[PDB]
């Protein structure tokens, strides 16, 4: 039993965008499931809940009558229809289940919906190079929006520091990718696998001294 | 017969409790919003007893609660003629 | 609406110490109060509920207390229990969380392990030298690296990044920048000294 | 005679729930002062339920509380009888 | 036999009421203090109603509180199977 | 038969009032945790009153209350029917 | 559906004066017709209610037992007996429907109810006369109490800035109504029509240069 | 008595922002609190009921919120809003209403077209001799009309007046009257300089 | 209907008195007979209540169970035993008819029951002596405790300022009755005429210039 | 217990004009408060019930509001008034009584009619020589009578007494007596100069 | 939970005077709170329930009074009253105790009978010389036993101890003890001079 | 009707240990027997309850789930097991009955449990020696933890003040038993008997001067 959301990356400001609930694990009739959010480093938001049973959709008056969320137990979903958008509603949004109880036995993974009148951009992704345990890492430079970075295609993980996006003085995420190995291995593949949903980007670097 | 009274409260109950959070969720400081309470809710006003802890604030709510009256003191009403004979026809 | 004021926000105290945190209804909401652990990017993981203990949950954590004031309580803090806390209201409609209280594993002064990274030459056709400088596993998170290049000192574009606690070391490492034009940077290269 | 009761319950109670508000009104305080809750106060009496939400402050006031429970009580008894034969006669 | 009940009823709520405010005065922070109020909690007793504006804190009290309930109930429900054999004998 | 009853009800009230305070202490803020108050509770109760002063907040106190309801509304019925006989047989 | 006031200009302190809402549109049996008033520059006063049906008239500490509330279901009005009055009880007076759901669906015009010791008085009237847009006014000069100025009788109304009455250091409304014209029109009838209730005054005045 | 304190009493908001006015009762009163918007010299207008929308009432009104704190909302405040805004209690009896919110309608800097008066010959025989100067459609309210005779400044006897905002124009006219005994007006004419 | 009170007057520290309130007018079976208290110049002290019925008495955790209350319905009476008295007792003591709807309808003179350790004492009584209206009076020294004063066994009343009770720095209360009365009457008989309950005096004396 | 704190004390209103007596009870008490005139050595005098009024009780007293402030107003204050007025608690057991306002009626400033009177010859054989000095039907209450003998001034013995307002002329009569030793007086006798 | 503030701490009335202990309960807990005589190593005696008597408890002690403040008053305090009283919540769960009210029996200034004793020769074997001195039935309390040795003072290990007053005189016994290194004892013994 | 503990001295922080109430006396079916605790010097505090006939057992937060309270209506006790034992419940832990009513009708005893990591110790008990009366005392000296002194195996019990016990400097009860006694029997036994539980001594020492 665990939710799969779908959707959600980049709107303009007004804009609009429609996040996913897909059910997937035993589903009772009347479970509501509800919308959660987290700005950048804040708290936690209870936004909205829906019976998809009778699919009444009750929300917050902080988030208005400017969302909408729609049931469907056809495809066992629930939808968070997100009409004019503002620079704070710029979040993660988490669904999660209740079952009447009034707390939130699972948790989808929760998606970035991010709101500025900026535009998408792409990594240039530049390989930084190197006895005991020698360190190498890489760049994803001057990007926007949502990051992601695994070793070898996910096969490597330890002593790896993919860290914090900085916001570049210029309104671009350069972050950086790090990883600590053993000396005696530069012989060993190390290739650093960067993903951007927002710019349809795959870009893998190789590290050699 | 009286396991068919009985079976029906406890859809009443079932019933009522149901509709009632449906019914009260989204009214700003509604009490009568999670199956559990609302089930006390729905227990407590068929037996015409009146605690008042919980009770609906908003109209479709006691729309519920009318339903949960008419239907649920009747079909208990039931629950407790049927001991009533069973203590009478005994003893 | 119903506010629950958890307190404190922030706790930097020593594994397997007793750790408390309150969280203060505005009204009696019954005993409709719910905690829930999530982790740096995760979602929230749900701890204690009716303020009762899920399946799974570690037995460091139980809940107690009422009226206005329940406590989540991590008797003997662990190094996986770095994470942020939260608090849920049930009583009234809508439901509420708390503000959150952050939890700081504390540990023995480590180092960095430190690695200086000349900039990627592809990069440097593009026009800008972007000199990294990495500090590896320490502890406290207070730590001073500065540039100099030819020994004057460097407060153009340095931008440091911090990570969040191992969960298992309770470390930090930390990701110093310093973002240069090609044409300043062909001008000297002698490169971080970190204190 | 079981829509006779009905109406003479849906009578008591539009009857108290008017008098109620008009019997209160002028009574700082008094809660008891519109008609719409003034029914919800009139169902919940005639229910023997007695949540109290609501409830007249006012002599007046209660003198109407009195006749709504004397009156309301037997009449919805009725439809309480009513739909426990139509049960009986039925499975 | 109808007005022997109603005597009844009126003779237990005048009884009740007395005994109450008697049972109550003394007790600080008493509400059921003055035979008016007595009276008030009195009918909504035997009406098994229940508002909770007023009851006893006494045990005395509550002692008053249980005939009230187990002669005035009985009493009432007379009134109430009275008015129910009237409305059935007519329509 | 009816000295059955009453017992019955007197046994009910002395059981529900034992359990509710077993059921209810160690809830923090319980009100309904000594036998004294926890009879009033089991008397008001089975008369289908509902003053509020008390009531359970747990659920095995509620699942308590249930029996209570159920059992204690009826066996007190019976004595409700016991006074209106001696009262019709008589007059 | 809507509500016609009658009554009510000046009265001398410790006076007598009686209000009218006449009824006019669909009426249901159990409405309540309540009064409420607003001091000059003021809040809005809850004062009274009557059931017209069982003629039952609920009043404030604030306004005593000096006011009665009459009913008249034959004239399908209600009215404001206004004992005792002070210098305070200078207010205008708005009659309303509440169906027993407590708010105001519908508003009579309210109507003005003076006190002061002083005495009635007459508008003197005294025209002002004047390319693009040229302007031209009156003034309704020394009157005392509530006063109505239309131009053409009615007819013109746009560019038209008929002022707020300024007390006069003497103790006499003295008003000043404009209008702004395109300067072609002086052609054109323009003739500003002051009335006065209490004054029986109808004074019309001419503008040419 | 139940006592709604509104919240706050002036507001200059610019057309098409968002406008919020709080209504904070004494106790709790239900969901039973009800808006009125009132226009200069105009009867109150039902706006919002139950705190639920009426008939014909534009779309930029909302109310919500509950508690002791309801909130009616102009989203995308108009030109046609300037207005006084009132709250009525019906929980308890008797109803009360909040002390009110003003909202006036901000837009650019404008100027006034400015237009004297002499005194009407009928009046110049009565023997006062009414200056007039007319002052028309300007913003902000702020503007200093003064009078000099012969160019010594006159504090003798001038009256300002101000209108209330265009429902179109959010502007403001003023008439500044400048009284004067007819034999000191005959002493000197030649006449309203603004700033 | 009226009630009528009986005791009281001076105790020692520590002593015992009692009070009576004699019923005298149409009495319903179920009334509580209540006893009031006033100190000098303070506020009214609830102090107990009786049901002369079933003869149940509550008393104030102010005054204890230091004080009984009796019934009697025998001679519709009600009786106010006064064990352990204090300096602070010192007071008047008023009962009042109670119909059970708490408010007092009925109140019986009340009486003054004082408390110190010293004695009872007796008043010297020393006439003054005095055209238009012409003003003679008298002293009543040095007593001890609740002083009478009517002049001409209660016949003339106007114009008569019979002063309160000085207390004497001695420890002895010196009061002065006084009277306005035109001169031509000194004719007329004036002797002015003291009561003491608590030192069985009846002194009256003669005002001649 | 309950507390009813009656507000103010002291009222120095004139006659015919409006007059106001607050009781703020500690909680809610229903509408179960009753007012009771009591004037100068009289019982008290029960004028408003259920806060309702009483056979026999003047017009100008009537009883209103609720929840915590009760008010008894008299509109046009009498001659008759001067009283103190108090405050009675239902609701709880026991009934309690407010702290009490004392009404003082304002009229002109009048004068005394002085009359001075030498010690009773009876008296002046017992040892003491009580000179007693009357004051009538003045107003206000504030008056500075000294004694001299032989012209130098006497701070001896000085024994001032006032009465209660009369019931009709809201007046006040004084009597300063000086008391003396017989051969204090007999040493000299030329005797009260009021101000 | 619920919080019984008992007040106050400390009581030195004087025996056969009027002794009161309040105790505010932080809700109303109805009548449903208990008071406990518990005197100086015995357990809590039960004196007053339901705010009523039990058998055998002297009539001196009566408890009083609701609301929030509770009362327990002893009418002619005891010497056999020398006590701790403590306050007992019975109205939610769970129950609460009063922080306690300490009585301190006043009578009149009396000495110490003083008895000072040289160290077990056993004892001074061993090494130390505890020299003990001791100070009998006094009143009040505050008492300066120093010592000196050759008519130099020692502020060196000097050990006071006293007792709780006894059950029937009120007095104090105390037990000043000074340690001393045998080879100290030995180079001077002429010995505690109280006051 | 009387409650009698067994078991508690001494533990070692994070120890256990076993604290008993036999019942001894007419012991109704449906009571609670409770646990309640004083620091030195310090309130008292709830910490338990359990009825011995279901055999549910509450517990205060303050004292968690670290410590089990058992019933055994067989033997008619009630026991508490104490785990995970704290410098804090350093203590006296009396039992008590309370019969549903809420107050505490009989009290045991109540036993010292002790929670420090220093160790048991033994009394070194060193004589005091001494017309009218005269006064002759012992020492209990360098013990740890609950020290008993009667004198002459309890039979002489006037003018004793056996004393508090003193924190030594070292860590250890050094106490002081005093007698005072008529100067003329030094003739008569005088011999201070020490008890302690935790170090099973029994020492008792003569006194001549």
């Amino acid at each position: 039993v665990q939710l799969v959301e779908s959707g959600g990356g980049l709107v303009q400001p007004g804009g609009s965008l429609r996040l996913s609930c897909a059910a997937s694990g035993y589903t009772f009739t009347s479970d509501w499931i509800h919308w959660v959010r987290q700005a950048p480093g804040k708290g936690l938001e209870w936004i909205g809940e829906i019976i998809p049973s009778y699919g009444r959709a009750n929300y917050a008056d902080s988030v208005k009558g400017r969302f909408t969320i729609s049931a469907d137990t056809s495809k066992n979903t629930a939808y968070l229809q997100m009409n004019s958008l503002r620079a704070e509603d710029t979040a993660v949004y988490y669904c999660a289940r209740e079952r009447g109880d009034g707390y939130f036995d699972y948790w989808g993974q929760g998606t970035l919906v991010t709101v500025s009148s900026a535009s998408t951009k792409g990594p240039s992704v530049f390989p930084l190079a190197p006895g005991g345990t020698a360190a190498l890492g890489c760049l994803v430079k001057d990007y926007f929006p949502p990051v992601t970075v695994s070793w070898n295609s996910g096969a490597l993980t330890s002593g790896v520091h993919t860290f914090p996006a900085v916001l570049q003085s210029s309104g671009l995420y350069s972050l950086s990718s790090v990883v600590t190995v053993p000396s005696s291995s530069l012989t060993q593949t190390y290739i650093c696998n960067v993903n951007h949903k927002p710019s349809n980007t795959k870009v893998d670097k190789k590290v050699e001294p | 017969c009286a396991g068919a009274a009985t079976v029906l409260l406890v859809i009443v109950l079932l019933a009522g409790s149901y509709l009632a959070v449906l019914a009260e969720r989204g009214a700003p400081g509604a009490q009568l919003i999670t199956y559990p309470r609302a089930l006390w809710w729905s227990v407590v006003t068929a037996t015409t007893v009146g605690y008042g802890d919980l009770y609906p604030v908003t109209l479709w709510g006691r729309c519920v609660a009318v339903v949960v009256m008419v239907a649920g003191i009747t079909s208990f009403g039931l629950v407790t003629a049927a001991l009533a004979t069973w203590f009478v026809g005994q003893c | 609406d119903i506010q629950m004021t958890q307190s404190p926000s922030s706790l930097s105290a020593s594994v397997g110490d007793r750790v408390t945190i309150t969280c203060r209804a505005s009204q009696s909401i019954g005993t409709d109060i719910h905690w829930y652990q999530q982790k740096p990017g995760k979602a929230p993981k749900l701890l204690i509920k009716y303020a009762e203990s899920i399946s799974g949950v570690p037995s460091r954590f139980s809940g107690s207390r009422s009226g206005t004031d329940f406590t989540l309580t991590i008797s003997s803090l662990q190094p996986e229990d770095f994470a942020t806390y939260y608090c849920q209201q049930s009583n009234r409609w809508p439901f509420t969380f708390g503000q959150g209280t952050k939890v700081e594993i504390k540990r023995t002064v480590a180092a960095p392990s430190v690695f200086i990274f000349p900039p990627s030459d592809s990069q440097l056709k593009s026009g800008t030298a972007s000199v990294v400088c990495l500090l590896n596993n320490f502890y406290p998170r207070e730590a001073k690296v500065q540039w100099k290049v030819d020994n004057a000192l460097q407060s153009g574009n340095s931008q440091e990044s911090v990570t969040e606690q191992d969960s298992k070391d309770s470390t930090y490492s930390l990701s110093s920048t310093l973002t240069l034009s090609k044409a300043d940077y062909e001008k000297h290269k002698v490169y971080c000294e970190v204190t």
